[PDB]
C-alpha cells in the first residue's frame, strides 16, 4: 500500500517535472498586457454612468 | 406665592444635569439603532422607544428656559402651548411602548393560551403608529385650543390661556392619559410577574450556568419594574390633585403650590427616566450591544 | 403531460348563468396564472378574463366586467367561470389558458381544448393587414402586424405574442415577448419587430403549420388580439 | 519505501531549482511603471432579502442578471439581480449544503453539501416547477464546490480529497481526480473548460485536466487550508485565497506563485475570491464580515465592501463585469457597483 | 407605476415566495436541533434508535419536534463544516462508560479530548451539551474487576460504580472552560431506556426558556 503510493507520488513528481516554464518576466508581462487591453472593458475599474449601469 | 428656590434655581439644573445625559444617550442610541435590524417587535419597540426619547431630550431645554426665568414670554407661552405637549406625548408613548414590550415578553416566555391573538407580528409595525398616533389624537387639541391671549405679561397660566372647551378637553385628556397609564402599569406588573413565575419554574437550578440565568433574569426584571415605578407612579398618583388644583379655584393658595413643586419633583422623575432606560432596556438588547461594540470600538 | 380539459360548455337562454370550468393535469396548477379567452365562430380569439397565481390579482374585461366572475380551486386544480345574465354575444369557444410570469419565463404557452357556449376604448388594438395569405409549402411567409401604442416597455422587453391556431385546434404559442421561441416550435418561426410594427417570418413552411396566426399584446394589461392572418394551401 | 521517498525528495528539490532558474524577475517589480487603480468605490445597490439563514454559495448567471444562491435554511434562490425579484425558490433535501452552481446555459442548478450528494434541479421543467433532476452521489465527503461544463457534465469537488467530473445522464463519475491529501474546499473552471484548479485543505492547489483525468500542475505556498480559488480572465494564471491572511496569484505557464496580496491589519481567514472582467480587481471575502478589493499587478488594498454584519461566505462577479454579489452569513446578499 | 403587467405578475410571484419563506422559517424556528457527537462506537447508534453522510432523525415528543443531526462517517476536517452547526439547539455528546478499558490512546482519553474540542470551540460557546454516559450496565459489571486507575491513575475512590461513575461525569465536566455561560446535562443510560427523551426534553426546555429570554433582551 505504502510502495504503491509513493511510487505514483514519485511518478507524479517526474511528470510534473518535466513541464515547460516560461520566465516570470515574461508571464507578468503577459498578464499586464491583458490587463491594460481589457481595462476599458472593465465596469468595476472604470465606474459605468448611470445610463449604462442596470443595477441604478 | 413662591419661593423662587424651587421653581427657578433646582428645577432648572436637575433638568439640565439630566439633559445633559439624555440627550447624548439618545443620540448615540438612535445612531446605532439606525443600523439595528428590526426582525423582532421588541426591536420596534425600542425604535419608538428612542425616537421618543430623543424628542423629550430635544424638548427638555425649552422647559428648562421657560422656568429658569431668562427666557421670555414668548418661549414660556410655547412651552406650555407646544413643547410641553410634544413632552406629555412622547412620554405616554413610551409608557405604551413599555407596556408593549412587557406583554411581548410574556408572549415570548409564558406562551399563554390566547396566543391567537398574535400580537407580536408583522402588524405591530403598524400598532406601533397605532399607539403615536393614538396619543397624538390625545394631545392635538390641547396645542391648537392654546389659543386665548395672555393677560398680563408678568406670568403666564396653562389654564389661563385655554377656552373653556379647551379647559375641558384638556382635563379629560389628562385623565385619559393617566388612566391609560394606570393599565398599562397593571399589564406590565401582571406580566413580568407571571414572567418571574415561569422563570423561576424554568430551571432545575443545582447548576453554576442555571443561577446565573436565574439570577440575571430576576436583576433585570426587577430594575425594569423599579425603575418604572419610582419614575413613573409618584406623577401619575399626584396629577390627578394638581389638575384638580389647577382646574378648580377653592383649593386655596398654599396647597395648590405644594401640589405645584409635588408635581414638578415627579415630572422631573419621569423625565429621569429618559436617561434610565438605555442603561436598563437597550443595554440588555443583544444587537445593540453587538453593534455597540462593532462601531464605538 | 400538461393537459387542460373544459366542461360546461353548451346552450344557454339569454340572461342566463352558466359555470364553466376547467380540470388541469400535468402541471403545478397554483404557482400558474390562469385566463379565460373567447373566441367567437368566426370573429378570432378574444381575451375574457384572468385570475393570478394565489388569486392576488383578478381581472376581467370590458365587455363581461360586471357578469363574469374567475376564480381558482388549488387543492382540486380547477378554474371557474360563472356568468351570469349572459347576452347573445357571449356565443363563443372558450378556453382556459395557462400562463406563468417570471424573468424569461413563457406565459400563454398552453391553451385548453375549450368548450363552445351558445346564447338563444383607451386599450391597444392589434390590427393585422393581411387577413387571408394564399401560400405554398417550402416557402417563406411573412406575418405583419401592427399596434396603437409601442408594445416596448422601459425594461427592455417588447411584449407581443404570436399564437398558432390550426383547424380544429386549440391556438398554440409561437412566439413570446416579440423574439423569443416558445418551447416546442420549431426554428422556422422567427420574430421581429421595431416597437409598434411586427413580422412573423416562417422558413421551409410545410402543411403542418397551416392556420390562422394571432397577434397578442402584453404591454397595457386589456390584453388584445389582432383579427387573425389565415393561412391557406 | 526509502529510496522511493528519496526520489521524490529529489523530483521535489528540481522542480524548485526549476521554479527559481523561471524567476528572473516579480510581478511587482515589473508593475511598477503603471500607474495605480486608485481608491476604488463600489456603493452597494441591491439587497437581497429573504434568505433565513447563514448562505453559504452564490453562483451568478452568464446572463448577468439571474443569480443563485444557498442557504443554511434548505433554500436555494433564484434571483432577479435587477429587480430583487425572486425568481425561484428550491426547498432543499438536505439543508446542509456548501455549495450551489448555476449552468451556463440557465437550464439547470446545482447544489450540495453534508450530504455528500450533488443534486442538479431542472429549472426549464414543462411541469413549470423546479424538480430535482439527478443526484450525483459517490463522493465519501462534503460537496464544497461543484461547476458546470455544460449541461451534461459538471466538475465536484468533495471533502474526501477527490474530485469528479459526472456525466449528468448516466449520473456515473466520468473522471475522477485524486492526489490531494486534504479536503479540497474549491473549484474553479477555465474559460476553455479544459483545466480547472482546486485549492485543497492540505495548503496546495491542483491545476488538473478534465478530459485526460491527470493533475497537471501543483501549485504550494500558502500556510494554511486554501478555502476559495479563482482564475484569472485570461485563463493563464489563478489567485487563492487561504485561511492565513494572503492570497496568492500563481501563473500556469510559469508554475509559480507571482504576486501575495495581504496586510498587517487582517489577521482573519480568506472564504471567497473573484477577479473584475479585465482581472485587474482581485475581489476577496473576509471573516473579519468585509470583503478587499486589491489591485492583482500591484498588490495595493485598493478598496473595501463594507456593509456585511457577519462573515463574508461567497463572492462572484458577473460575466460582464458589471457588479460584484457578496453573499455573507448575515442571511443577505449585497451587489456593488 | 412604471411597471409593465408582466414585471407585475413577477412581483406578485416574488411575494408569494416571500411569504411562503416566512412560513417556512417560522415553522424551522420552532424545530428543536441536536447535533449527535461521538467518540465512535459510544451507543450514537442506539440513541438515535430510541430516540453516505450526515443524518437526519426527526422525532415529536410533548409537542416539540425535534431534528438529530449525526455527523459519524463524515472522516474529513471538522473544522471545515462544524461551523454549519453553531446555530443548533444543543449538541447530544455520547460517551461511553466502558470505553476506560479500552484503547484505540485510550478510548476514554480519546472521548475526553473530543468533547474538550467540541465543548470549547468558537462555534460552541454558549450551546448547551447533553451528555449521554451510555453502557453504564457494562460499566457495572467492568468496575468489578477492572480498576478505573487504568484510565485515571489519579483516582483516589474506591472501586464502585456509583463513585467511578461521578468520578468520570466530574472529569467529563472538568472540561468545560465557560462554565458560567454554558450548562452540561449529564445523564446515565444503559439500553432502550425511555427516561432518555424526557431529559433530552428537558435539557432542550430550559435551553429554550433561555434562549427567549436572551432574544427578548432580559438575560
Ligand atoms: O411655566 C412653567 O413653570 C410651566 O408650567 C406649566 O405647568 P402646568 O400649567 O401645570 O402645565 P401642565 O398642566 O403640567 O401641562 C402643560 C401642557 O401640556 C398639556 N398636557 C398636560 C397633561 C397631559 O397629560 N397632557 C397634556 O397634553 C396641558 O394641557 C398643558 O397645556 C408647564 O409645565 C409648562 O408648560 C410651563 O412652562
Amino acid at each position: 500500500a505504502s510502495i504503491a503510493q509513493a511510487r505514483k507520488l514519485v511518478e507524479q513528481l517526474k511528470m510534473e517535472a518535466n513541464i515547460d516554464r516560461i520566465k516570470v518576466s515574461k508571464a507578468a508581462a503577459d498578464l499586464m498586457a491583458y490587463c491594460e487591453a481589457h481595462a476599458k472593458e472593465d465596469p468595476l475599474l472604470t465606474p459605468v454612468p448611470a445610463s449604462e449601469n442596470p443595477f441604478r | 406665592s413662591q419661593n423662587l428656590l424651587i421653581t427657578q434655581q433646582i428645577i432648572p439644573v436637575l433638568y439640565c444635569m439630566v439633559f445633559i445625559a439624555g440627550i447624548l444617550l439618545n443620540g448615540v442610541s438612535g445612531w446605532i439603532f439606525f443600523y439595528v435590524p428590526s426582525s423582532k417587535s421588541f426591536i420596534i419597540y425600542l425604535k419608538n422607544i428612542v425616537i421618543a426619547d430623543f424628542v423629550m431630550s430635544l424638548t427638555f431645554p425649552f422647559k428648562i428656559l421657560g422656568d429658569s426665568g431668562l427666557g421670555p414670554w414668548q418661549l414660556n407661552v410655547f412651552v406650555c402651548r407646544v413643547s410641553a405637549v410634544l413632552f406629555y406625548v412622547n412620554m405616554y408613548v413610551s409608557i405604551v411602548f413599555f407596556g408593549l414590550i412587557s406583554f411581548d415578553r410574556y408572549y415570548k416566555i409564558v406562551k399563554p393560551l390566547w396566543t391567537s391573538f398574535i400580537q407580536s407580528v408583522s402588524y405591530s409595525k403598524l400598532l406601533s403608529v397605532i399607539v403615536w398616533m393614538l396619543m397624538l389624537l390625545l394631545a392635538v387639541p390641547n396645542i391648537i385650543l392654546t389659543n386665548q391671549s395672555v393677560r398680563e405679561v408678568t406670568q403666564i397660566k396653562c389654564i389661563e390661556l385655554k377656552s373653556e372647551l379647551g379647559r375641558k378637553w384638556h382635563k379629560a385628556s389628562n385623565y385619559i392619559f393617566v388612566a391609560i397609564f394606570w393599565i398599562v402599569f397593571l399589564l406590565l406588573i401582571v406580566f413580568y410577574t407571571a414572567i418571574t413565575k415561569k422563570i423561576f419554574k424554568s430551571h432545575l437550578k443545582s447548576s453554576r450556568n442555571s443561577t446565573s440565568v436565574k439570577k440575571k433574569s430576576s436583576r433585570n426584571i426587577f430594575s425594569i419594574v423599579f425603575v418604572f415605578f419610582v419614575c413613573f407612579v409618584p406623577y401619575h398618583i399626584a396629577r390627578i390633585p394638581y389638575t384638580k388644583s389647577q382646574t378648580e379655584a377653592h383649593y386655596s393658595c398654599q396647597s395648590k403650590e405644594i401640589l405645584r413643586y409635588m408635581k414638578e419633583f415627579t415630572l422631573l422623575l419621569s423625565a429621569a427616566n429618559v436617561c434610565l432606560d438605555p442603561i436598563i432596556y437597550f443595554f440588555l438588547c443583544q444587537p445593540f450591544r453587538e453593534i455597540l461594540c462593532k462601531k464605538l470600538h | 403531460d400538461v393537459q387542460l380539459v373544459e366542461s360546461g360548455g353548451g346552450l344557454v337562454q339569454p340572461g342566463g348563468s352558466r359555470k364553466l370550468s376547467c380540470s388541469a393535469s400535468g402541471f403545478a396548477f397554483s404557482s400558474f396564472g390562469m385566463h379565460w379567452v373567447r373566441q367567437a365562430p368566426e370573429k378570432g380569439l378574444e381575451w375574457v378574463a384572468y385570475i393570478s397565481s394565489g388569486s392576488g390579482t383578478i381581472y376581467y374585461a370590458d365587455t363581461v366586467k360586471g357578469r363574469f366572475t374567475i376564480s381558482r380551486d388549488d387543492p382540486k386544480n380547477t378554474l371557474f367561470l360563472q356568468m351570469t345574465s349572459l347576452r347573445s354575444e357571449d356565443t363563443a369557444m372558450y378556453y382556459c389558458v395557462r400562463s406563468i410570469y417570471y424573468y424569461g419565463s413563457s406565459p400563454f404557452d398552453f391553451w385548453g381544448q375549450g368548450t363552445t357556449l351558445t346564447v338563444s376604448g383607451s386599450d391597444i388594438v392589434m390590427t393585422q393587414a393581411t387577413s387571408s395569405v394564399p401560400v405554398t409549402p417550402g416557402e417563406s411567409v411573412s406575418i405583419s402586424c401592427r399596434s396603437s401604442k409601442s408594445l416596448l416597455h422601459s425594461n427592455g422587453n417588447t411584449y407581443l405574442y404570436w399564437f398558432l391556431q390550426r383547424p380544429g385546434q386549440s391556438p398554440q404559442l409561437l412566439i413570446y415577448r416579440m423574439s423569443n421561441l416558445a418551447s416546442g416550435v420549431p426554428d422556422r418561426f422567427s420574430g421581429s419587430g421595431s416597437g409598434t410594427a411586427f413580422t412573423l417570418t416562417i422558413s421551409r413552411l410545410e402543411a403542418e403549420d397551416v392556420g390562422v396566426y394571432y397577434c397578442m399584446q402584453h404591454l397595457e394589461y386589456p390584453l388584445t388580439f389582432g383579427a387573425g392572418t389565415k393561412l391557406e394551401l | 519505501l526509502d529510496q522511493l521517498r528519496q526520489e521524490a525528495e529529489q523530483l521535489k528539490n528540481q522542480i524548485r531549482d526549476a521554479r527559481k532558474a523561471c524567476a528572473d524577475a516579480t510581478l511587482s517589480q515589473i508593475t511598477n511603471n503603471i500607474d495605480p487603480v486608485g481608491r476604488i468605490q463600489m456603493r452597494t445597490r441591491r439587497t437581497l432579502r429573504g434568505h433565513l439563514a447563514k448562505i453559504y454559495a452564490m453562483h451568478w448567471g452568464t446572463d448577468s442578471r439571474l443569480l443563485v444562491s444557498a442557504s443554511q435554511d434548505g433554500k436555494l434562490i433564484i434571483w432577479d439581480s435587477y429587480t430583487t425579484n425572486k425568481v425561484h425558490a428550491i426547498p432543499l433535501r438536505s439543508s446542509w449544503v456548501m455549495t450551489c452552481a448555476y449552468a451556463p446555459s440557465g437550464n439547470y442548478v446545482a447544489c450540495g453539501g453534508l450530504d455528500n450528494i450533488c443534486s442538479i434541479y431542472n429549472l426549464k421543467t414543462r411541469e413549470g416547477n423546479v424538480r430535482v433532476s439527478r443526484e450525483l452521489a459517490g463522493h465519501t465527503g462534503y460537496l464544497s464546490c461543484c461547476r458546470f461544463l455544460d449541461d451534461n457534465q459538471i466538475v465536484t469537488s468533495s471533502g474526501d480529497t477527490t474530485c469528479a467530473l459526472w456525466d449528468i445522464e448516466t449520473g456515473q463519475q466520468t473522471t475522477t481526480f485524486t492526489g490531494h491529501t486534504g479536503d479540497v474546499m474549491s473549484l474553479s473552471l477555465a474559460p476553455d473548460t479544459r483545466l480547472f484548479v482546486s485549492g485543497a485543505c492540505d495548503a496546495s492547489a491542483k491545476l488538473w485536466d478534465v478530459r485526460e483525468g491527470m493533475c497537471r500542475q501543483t501549485f504550494t505556498g500558502h500556510e494554511s487550508d486554501i478555502n476559495a480559488i479563482c482564475f484569472f480572465p485570461n485563463g493563464n494564471a489563478f489567485a487563492t485565497g487561504s485561511d492565513d491572511a494572503t492570497c496568492r496569484l500563481f501563473d500556469l505557464r510559469a508554475d509559480q506563485e507571482l504576486m501575495t496580496y495581504s496586510h498587517d491589519n487582517i489577521i482573519c481567514g480568506i472564504t471567497s475570491v473573484s477577479f473584475s472582467k479585465s482581472g485587474r480587481l482581485l475581489l476577496a471575502g473576509y471573516d473579519d464580515f468585509n470583503c478587499n478589493v486589491w489591485d492583482a499587478l500591484k498588490a495595493d488594498r485598493a478598496g473595501v465592501l463594507a456593509g456585511h454584519d457577519n462573515r463574508v461566505s461567497c463572492l462572484g462577479v458577473t460575466d460582464d463585469g458589471m457588479a460584484v454579489a457578496t453573499g455573507s452569513w448575515d442571511s443577505f446578499l449585497k451587489i456593488w457597483n | 407605476c412604471t411597471l409593465s403587467a408582466e414585471d407585475k405578475a413577477a412581483v406578485e410571484r416574488s411575494k408569494m415566495i416571500d411569504r411562503n419563506l416566512r412560513e417556512d422559517g417560522e415553522k424551522a424556528a420552532r424545530e428543536v436541533k441536536l447535533l449527535l457527537l461521538g467518540a465512535g462506537e459510544s451507543g450514537k447508534s442506539t440513541i438515535v434508535k430510541q430516540m453516505t453522510g450526515i443524518v437526519e432523525t426527526h422525532f415529536t415528543f410533548k409537542d416539540l419536534h425535534f431534528k438529530m443531526f449525526d455527523v459519524g462517517g463524515q472522516r474529513s476536517e471538522r473544522k471545515k463544516w462544524i461551523h454549519c452547526f453553531e446555530g443548533v439547539t444543543a449538541i447530544i455528546f455520547c460517551v461511553a462508560l466502558s470505553d476506560y478499558d479500552l484503547v484505540l490512546m485510550n478510548r476514554m482519553h480519546e472521548s475526553m479530548k473530543l468533547f474538550d474540542s467540541i465543548c470549547n470551540n468558537k462555534w460552541f460557546t454558549d450551546t448547551s451539551i447533553i451528555l449521554f454516559l451510555n453502557k453504564k450496565d457494562l460499566f457495572e459489571e467492568k468496575i468489578k474487576k477492572s480498576p478505573l486507575t487504568i484510565c485515571y491513575p489519579e483516582y483516589a475512590g474506591s472501586n464502585t460504580y456509583e463513585e467511578a461513575a461521578a468520578y468520570i461525569q466530574c472529569q467529563f465536566e472538568d472540561l468545560n472552560k465557560r462554565k458560567d455561560t454554558k450548562e452540561i446535562y449529564t445523564h446515565f443510560t444503559c439500553a432502550t431506556d425511555t427516561k432518555n427523551v424526557q431529559f433530552v426534553f428537558d435539557a432542550v426546555t430550559d435551553v429554550i426558556i433561555k434562549n427567549n429570554l436572551k432574544d427578548c433582551g432580559l438575560f
